[PDB]
């Protein structure tokens, strides 16, 4: 783990309606 | 002619060595509009350029081993990302402040607040703060409509309970988003076709508290079409924000145009929209009605961020144009009452946002 710098399935269901 | 949006421009990169093959997606970051992190190829040692936006003649390089790299929106703390390898950096201090090696590989990442970064692998979503020793926790899972697209968004609201993860595919001559909508509160998600989104805290007239607003444009295939919708249940006393669905107008030499960008003010309460061929739209967050609508770059701007001093939006082009659209605060409402000729929503906004101009009854 040397450093990156040198500083030095789900559930679906209807949440919104967007059926004007 | 008195316009209701003011341009500004902060910076061309070119100016200050940055060779734009590295000016994109993939190697310019800009969280917020304190910094801008370029991951610049030079030689072959894999370099930094750190451009602080309150001294822009001084930028810093120093060398990387890292495939992206995103500033915190604040302070000069760098997250700096190797496959799984993940470590947090504070720049002026030179020391490693976090590191976290996850057992899959982050596609995705974009600080969400202050202290938190927000982890996009291939299957999940993860939220790692900063303080202490807390290391990533899962908020959701992706969805099957996501799998196979580019990342190029995760919003939050600003009590994180409402999440959404936007990725684009290529179907057939046209750049179609998929929007995975999560809610931490009832477990549940949504897959919403959207191209750019924010959301937006928004109290009513009449009403005692906040809402909490969702705001997304979709280029689909009615056409461009701007939602902005309540999510969650309203506060007890609060009448529910009434669903706003209105047209996002294309013109035909820019038919193959799709929106990318989203920053709303709640300063003013508009909506700020910036497009893939450079337009900007400016929408009302109440009523979405259209304030103004033309074209701010000839080239892609491939990121924003809110600006705080204007209460606008900044964004980089491909050229390397930093530039900021805000509301100009003198001449918007004397925009809507004669030029837009809509004398109700000049009043509207000038009652709401203590705005100049209400005179003229």
């Amino acid at each position: 783990s040397r450093p990156l710098i040198d500083l030095m399935s789900p559930v679906v269901g209807q949440l919104i309606d967007l059926s004007s | 002619q008195i316009l209701p949006i003011r341009f500004q421009e902060h910076l061309q990169l070119q100016n200050l060595g940055i060779n734009p093959a590295n000016i994109g997606f993939s190697t310019l970051t800009m969280e917020s509009d304190k910094f801008i992190c370029i991951r610049e190829k030079v030689g072959e040692q894999a370099q930094v350029v750190i451009i602080d936006m309150n001294d822009p003649s001084n930028p810093i390089r120093r060398p990387i081993s890292a495939d992206s790299a995103i500033m915190n929106p604040a302070s000069k703390v760098i997250a700096l990302k190797a496959g799984k390898t993940l470590q947090i950096f504070n720049i002026e201090m030179k020391s490693k402040m976090k590191a976290h090696t996850m057992t899959d590989d982050v596609t995705f990442w974009k600080w969400i607040s202050l202290n938190t970064v927000a982890l996009v692998t291939d299957n999940a979503v993860y939220h790692w703060s900063m303080e202490g020793e807390s290391q990533p926790v899962k908020m959701f899972d992706r969805h099957s409509s996501l799998a196979g697209c580019q990342i190029i968004n995760y919003r939050t609201d600003a009590k994180q309970k409402w999440l959404l993860l936007t990725g684009i595919s290529a179907q057939q001559n046209r750049v179609v988003g998929a929007m995975q909508l999560y809610s931490v509160d009832r477990k549940v998600s949504q897959p919403i076709e959207g191209h750019a989104a924010s959301f937006a805290q928004f109290k009513m007239e009449g009403n005692a508290e906040e809402s909490t607003l969702f705001c997304f444009a979709v280029r689909g295939q009615a056409g461009g079409k701007l939602h902005i919708i309540e999510v969650g249940t309203p506060p007890t006393g609060n009448q529910p924000f009434p669903k706003k669905a209105v047209d996002v107008f294309f013109p035909p030499e820019a038919q193959n145009d799709f929106p990318v960008a989203m920053q709303i003010s709640e300063k003013h309460d508009v909506v700020f929209l910036i497009t893939k061929y450079g337009y900007i739209h400016l929408y009302d967050l109440e009523t979405g009605t259209c304030i103004y609508m033309n074209r701010i770059s000839g080239e892609t701007i491939f990121v924003t961020a809110p600006h705080e001093a204007t209460a606008g939006i900044i964004g980089v082009n491909r050229k390397g144009q930093v530039l900021s659209v805000c509301v100009e605060e003198e001449n918007i409402i004397p925009y809507i009452t004669n030029v837009l000729q809509n004398p109700d929503l000049a009043l509207r906004m000038a009652v709401r946002n203590n705005l100049a101009g209400a005179e003229e009854l």
